[PDB]
């Protein structure tokens, strides 16, 4: 391999240089109808998964895998990681979703596409719950590497891939560590970052299970890329 | 699928 | 509240001396399988379960400390996962076979008795993998399970003070790593070791509770009006 | 509820 050679310092920024560009939704004049908002949503997500391809590969560790396992990785965790990436930059807007620069949204607007307040409630949560933790850039893309690796990891090879996991959680260990945090502080803190994961866990199974009703009402278009991803849940 | 051709692109 | 004034052995103790029984099946070996009849054990089974983790729960350091409309709040997200999270344990030192009960040991053949169950049984049996693998004490169970208790539902001031258990637990997890002889590296590492697989425990009750809202609506299978409680508070 | 009687009992 070469992600266990890394130093922890060297693991933060290989991991910055690989964060996906934050992309711009298509939206302009259009109060929300539940058609025009979900097309927003999934046109949104299907061109953020493209650049998450090309981010998983910079993942140390992530090249490694034979690539029916970096599919099977990613076919789990996709949605994941879009909604903590949504939940990130959703931080320093709180009561707010920052779907795109351009596309700021609240509670109000999830009324316009049912069972999608729910989803937007526990988004909102958790970005709260970030800021609260005052969660750091470092930390972020360490949990999202972390994602990625360990939501599909139970379905040799997984030796490698539990090393990487261990490498991923030395990095959050020191990066709490150079922030000044006791030796408490570490693992109370590595332990509340990877507890929200079960919720962002959560979260996915809802807006997964909401995405597939979307697919049957058939209102709303969803790329060839978006069903496959789709498919591979159900 | 095409998560594959991405994927080796 | 006294969950905080205490040590990490007390809190181990207190878990332990918590632990629910192991119930038996309704289970006649004569009767042969059905779709009908093996998830009328599943759920009857669960049923039972539950009246002893509502009084497991009170002995949990903490939960007695929250309102009852938390605690209702907190059981009905999480009592899947420590459903599973418990089988999961019993039928850790029986490879490929699920112990229900000790009367009810299943395989995953079994499992397609029943339409959509063998997902779920693979699921439970590489976690019950999983934790064979790592070598999960009981005292790490027991902590895990207190866990999921207290976190799956707390996303909906004493949230504050439900952070504060979580953070004990966490200490004691510790303290418990630490007395096994294992370094401060791998303290840290078992440590997201092990509360990484509570996301697959989410994701294991959040897919058996589909299923099991799919078999009320198909209605062969007679669920309890506890259960059907359950049920309805996750949809 | 049954979950809110079995929890004040
Ligand atoms: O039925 N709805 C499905 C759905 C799809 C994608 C997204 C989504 C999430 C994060 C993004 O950055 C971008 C998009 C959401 Cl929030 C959804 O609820
Ligand atoms: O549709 N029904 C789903 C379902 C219900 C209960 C249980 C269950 C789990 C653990 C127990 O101790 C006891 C029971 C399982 Cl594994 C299920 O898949």
């Amino acid at each position: 391999s070469l992600a266990l050679s890394l130093t922890a310092d060297q693991m933060v920024s290989a991991l910055l240089d690989a964060e996906p560009p934050i992309l711009y939704s298509e939206y302009p004049t259009r109060p929300f109808s539940e058609a025009s908002m979900m097309g927003l949503l999934t046109n949104l997500a299907d061109r953020e998964l493209v650049h998450m391809i090309n981010w998983a590969k910079r993942v140390p560790g992530f090249v490694d895998l034979t690539l029916h396992d970096q599919v099977h990785l990613l076919e789990c965790a996709w949605l994941e990681i879009l909604m903590i990436g949504l939940v990130w930059r959703s931080m320093e807007h709180p009561g707010k979703l920052l779907f795109a620069p351009n596309l700021l949204l609240d509670r109000n607007q999830g009324k316009c596409v049912e069972g999608m307040v729910e989803i937007f409630d526990m988004l909102l949560a958790t970005s709260s719950r970030f800021r609260m933790m005052n969660l750091q850039g470092e930390e972020f893309v360490c949990l999202k590497s972390i994602i990625l690796l360990n939501s599909g990891v139970y379905t040799e090879e997984k030796d490698h891939i539990h090393r990487v996991l261990d490498k991923i959680t030395d990095t959050l260990i020191h990066l709490m560590a150079k922030a000044g945090l006791t030796l408490q502080q570490q693992h109370q803190r590595l332990a509340q970052l990877l507890l929200i994961l079960s919720h962002i866990r959560h979260m996915s199974n809802k807006g997964m299970e909401h995405l597939y009703s979307m697919k049957c009402k058939n209102v709303v278009p969803l790329s060839d890329l978006l069903l496959e991803m789709l498919d591979a849940h159900r | 699928k095409i998560l594959h051709r991405l994927l080796q692109d």
